[PDB]
């Protein structure tokens, strides 16, 4: 949201990226990716996949692969897992790559929608809800997944016209609800102190 | 194999067919084999049998029979809304084939289906995955864990006569020496059936 001059703030934001376009506000997106911890490279993406897999969380690695758009990598990661249910889920996700050219409206899309509705694991629910009717607004609005991982796809795979609307709605939600994950948006600003005050009022 | 005139036995066998009437050359023998094996049932009675198998609780056998009779969307509908989540996952995997059968092959989805066919314990879903991953019946006709009556049904329904004769010869020569009691569908209660029962008595007492 910006805020001594506009060119002055633009150049001090630029010098942070010039320490370590395609959009009207590109350097702000880079700074928001730096703040949210979502400026990892492809080799860093593979390292994060390996680290997440090393804890036994295969579903989290598949969700991270889908979040960055590497759906065949999610197929590979959930393949050769330690669970038969995970292998069935991997086959279901693998039944999308040849399907992306289709207009849709299949009974398979209805099966994926029902499975995303009935599943208890939030990451697999994210995958099955994203694979059928492939839009990003069905993933970045639920509260089951972390707000950091939601901003990992809102700042990366979404445009600045609706990004300000999403950020405004999420900030207005977390200020009055008092969720500690709103500190992604507000930081430790005085608005962050207001968020913490609502958190103290709600939870002591 | 057949074996006093050929035309007279053919016409009385056609009369045998024309008893319950309320593109192959051997249609006066395939229909007799379907009568003998119990696979000359109507489609409404097929729906009734699907309801019966679903009411018995064997959803995997109902899915296998739907795959055998070809209505793969009905297999998806039967395996969906079942008592298990695993069956729903299998239904999603099965449904991932209808918009996929035009693909040339050697892709990761078919590799995953072949891996699932290799690893899974249920034989009905094993042959379901074997038929879904590759559209060939020969991985289904030689699976021993499924019943031989179903295999003969899907051999008389979908096979050329030059291949059905080889399948019948192979399966009969297997079940005569192996002593399998389900070879009596192929051989009948004949002297060769007595040879089958003699081998069964030798193996099992």
């Amino acid at each position: 949201n910006g805020i001594l001059s506009d060119k002055q703030l633009n150049k001090e934001m630029e010098k942070i990226i010039k320490l370590r376009a395609g959009s009207p506000k590109y350097v702000q997106r880079r700074l928001c990716l730096i703040i949210s911890g979502w400026d990892l490279s492809r080799s860093d993406y593979e390292d994060k996949y390996n680290i997440i897999m090393k804890n036994g969380h295969y579903e989290k690695a598949a969700a991270w692969a889908v979040f960055f758009g590497d759906i065949p990598k999610a197929v590979e990661i959930l393949g050769s897992a330690k669970k038969e249910r995970l292998r069935l889920i991997a086959t279901a996700i693998a039944g999308y790559l040849a399907y992306k050219d289709l207009p849709g409206n299949n009974a398979w899309r209805q099966q994926c929608r029902k499975m995303s509705s009935e599943l208890d694991d939030p990451y697999l629910r994210v995958i099955f809800a994203f694979i059928a009717d492939n839009d990003w607004w069905d993933i970045l609005y639920e509260p089951a997944i972390s707000l950091r991982e939601r901003l990992g796809v809102a700042l990366r795979f979404l445009n600045d016209t609706d990004l300000t609307t999403f950020l405004d709605r999420t900030s207005s939600t977390v200020i009055e609800n008092g969720e500690l994950e709103g500190l992604i948006l507000t930081g430790i600003t005085p608005n962050g102190i207001d968020l913490l005050q609502s958190y103290v009022n709600k939870t002591s | 194999n057949g074996i006093l005139s050929d035309k007279q036995l053919n016409k009385e066998m056609e009369k045998i067919i024309k008893l319950r009437r309320k593109g192959s050359p051997k249609y006066v023998q395939r229909r007799l084999c379907l009568i003998i094996s119990g696979w000359d049932l109507s489609r409404s009675d097929y729906e009734d049998k699907y309801n019966i198998i679903m009411k018995n609780g064997h959803y995997e056998k109902a899915a296998a029979w739907a795959v055998f009779f070809g209505d793969i969307p009905k297999a998806v509908e039967i395996l969906g809304s079942a008592k298990k989540e695993r069956l729903r996952l299998i239904a999603t995997a099965i449904a991932g084939y209808l918009a996929y059968k035009d693909l040339p092959g050697n892709n990761a989805w078919r590799q995953q289906c072949r891996k699932m066919s290799s690893e899974l314990d249920d034989p009905y879903l094993r042959v379901i995955f074997a038929f879904i991953a590759d559209n060939d019946w020969w991985d289904i006709l030689y699976e021993p864990a499924i019943s031989l009556r179903e295999r003969l049904g899907v051999a008389l329904r979908f096979l050329n006569d030059t291949d059905l004769t080889t399948f019948l010869d192979r399966t009969s020569s297997t079940v005569i020496e192996n002593g399998e009691l389900e070879g009596l569908i192929l051989t009948g209660i004949t002297p060769n059936g007595i040879d089958l029962l003699q081998s069964y008595v030798n193996k099992t007492s």
